[PDB]
């Protein structure tokens, strides 16, 4: 299933046409380079994923940008506090296609436990978002596994190959749900570790 | 009312001379205790008469004499736990006059706090194991306090 914009179709997708194509998504899920931006502590642990320890470069996602016509990746990691919304809206607005969009940690979710007045209650009031982390932070390596579901979700969409030639509506992979997915493991699970011990 | 020792035996049968010993003349038909009666047994049938024979109205004689029956159980069969000698002395000093509807419980506690007095080496006799509110559960480290 996919969802269209310019609508929920099917797959578009020549035998040349749908590996190249392919090609494209491939090289655009290897290449993601991400926007450096410090709103919150979910930013300290983003950048404690690109660190040593963890090596978020090995997915080829360390290329931190300060500026957004460079970066195809937006991580909101951090409240979207009342003054800093219209600033990040320029900064999405700033960043050029195909860019897609991180929320990290229950304040860009949805607010998270900042129900306030100086607060707004989640990134996606005013920014469509394809990856949300729980957490508060959420750790380096839950980030990674973010990234590797925006890689799934990449390359499995259809973009306008060129401006000049072809359908230019951007196709969305309406991909299942992860709990659906997980449900299956995660409910078998029966005995865990006591607190007690380490 | 409380129990006497035998140098007891020597003053008059007054209100005011037993009042004066600690203990009430009340009806004045005495009763005697030989060596062979286990003190912690006689108080435990006493107690356990006097918290029976409540009537139920008022917290301290209805809530507190089993609990005293109870203890001088566990000190009878040997289970007795630290703590329950200071729990028999706190329940004679809480269910005294004034503090319960009637006098039917300051009588019930008069022999258990003059048996303490007089024979306490009877009644730690029944302190055998450690204090135990609490099973292990698993999962969960115990607050261990000092
Ligand atoms: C927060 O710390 C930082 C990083 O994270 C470790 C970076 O990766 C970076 C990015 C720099 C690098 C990855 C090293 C330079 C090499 C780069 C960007 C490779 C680009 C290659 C091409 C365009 C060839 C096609 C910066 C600037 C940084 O400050
Ligand atoms: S979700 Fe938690 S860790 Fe992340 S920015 Fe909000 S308060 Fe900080
Ligand atoms: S002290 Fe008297 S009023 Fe209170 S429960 Fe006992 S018998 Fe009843």
């Amino acid at each position: 299933d996919y969802t269209l914009t310019r609508e929920i179709v099917t797959d578009p997708l020549n035998v040349f046409m749908g590996k190249l194509n392919d090609m494209v998504n491939w090289g655009r899920k290897n290449s993601i380079w991400p926007y450096n931006f410090g709103l919150s502590c979910c930013y300290v642990e983003m950048v404690t994923s690109f660190t040593a320890v963890h090596d978020v470069a090995r997915f080829g996602a360390e290329v931190l940008r300060a500026s957004p016509r460079q970066a195809d990746l937006m991580v909101v990691a951090g409240t979207c506090f009342t003054k800093m919304a219209p600033v990040i809206q320029r900064l999405y607005d700033q960043m050029l296609e195909p860019k897609w969009v991180i929320s990290m940690g229950a304040c860009a979710n949805s607010g998270g436990m900042y129900d306030i007045y100086s607060v707004v209650q989640g990134v996606d009031k005013f920014i469509p978002v394809d990856v949300y982390i729980p957490g508060c932070p959420p750790r380096p390596e839950a980030y990674m596994q973010a990234l590797m579901l925006l890689q799934e979700s990449i390359g499995k969409e259809r973009r306008p190959l060129s401006w000049v030639v072809g359908d230019q509506g951007v196709y969305r992979a309406n991909m299942q749900s992860e709990r659906e997915r997980k449900r299956g493991e995660r409910i078998a699970v029966t005995n865990l570790r006591t607190p007690d011990e380490i | 009312t409380d129990f006497l020792t035998e140098a007891h035996l020597d003053l008059p049968m007054e209100f005011e001379s037993i009042g004066k010993a600690g203990s009430r003349l009340g009806t004045a038909l005495a009763m005697a205790v030989d060596h062979e009666i286990n003190m912690v047994s006689l108080v435990r049938n006493l107690e356990e008469f006097f918290a029976r024979e409540s009537c139920g109205w008022c917290t301290p004689c209805r809530d507190g004499l089993p609990w005293s029956v109870k203890i001088l159980r566990a000190l009878e069969r040997g289970e007795g736990q630290p703590g329950d000698i200071e729990t028999l002395e706190q329940l004679c000093r809480f269910l005294g006059p004034g503090k319960t509807f009637c006098a039917h419980a300051p009588g019930a506690v008069e022999p258990l706090q003059s048996a303490i007095k007089y024979f306490r080496e009877e009644f730690e006799a029944g302190i055998k194991q450690p204090f135990s509110n609490t099973h292990l559960i698993n999962g969960i480290q115990p607050n261990l306090l000092k």
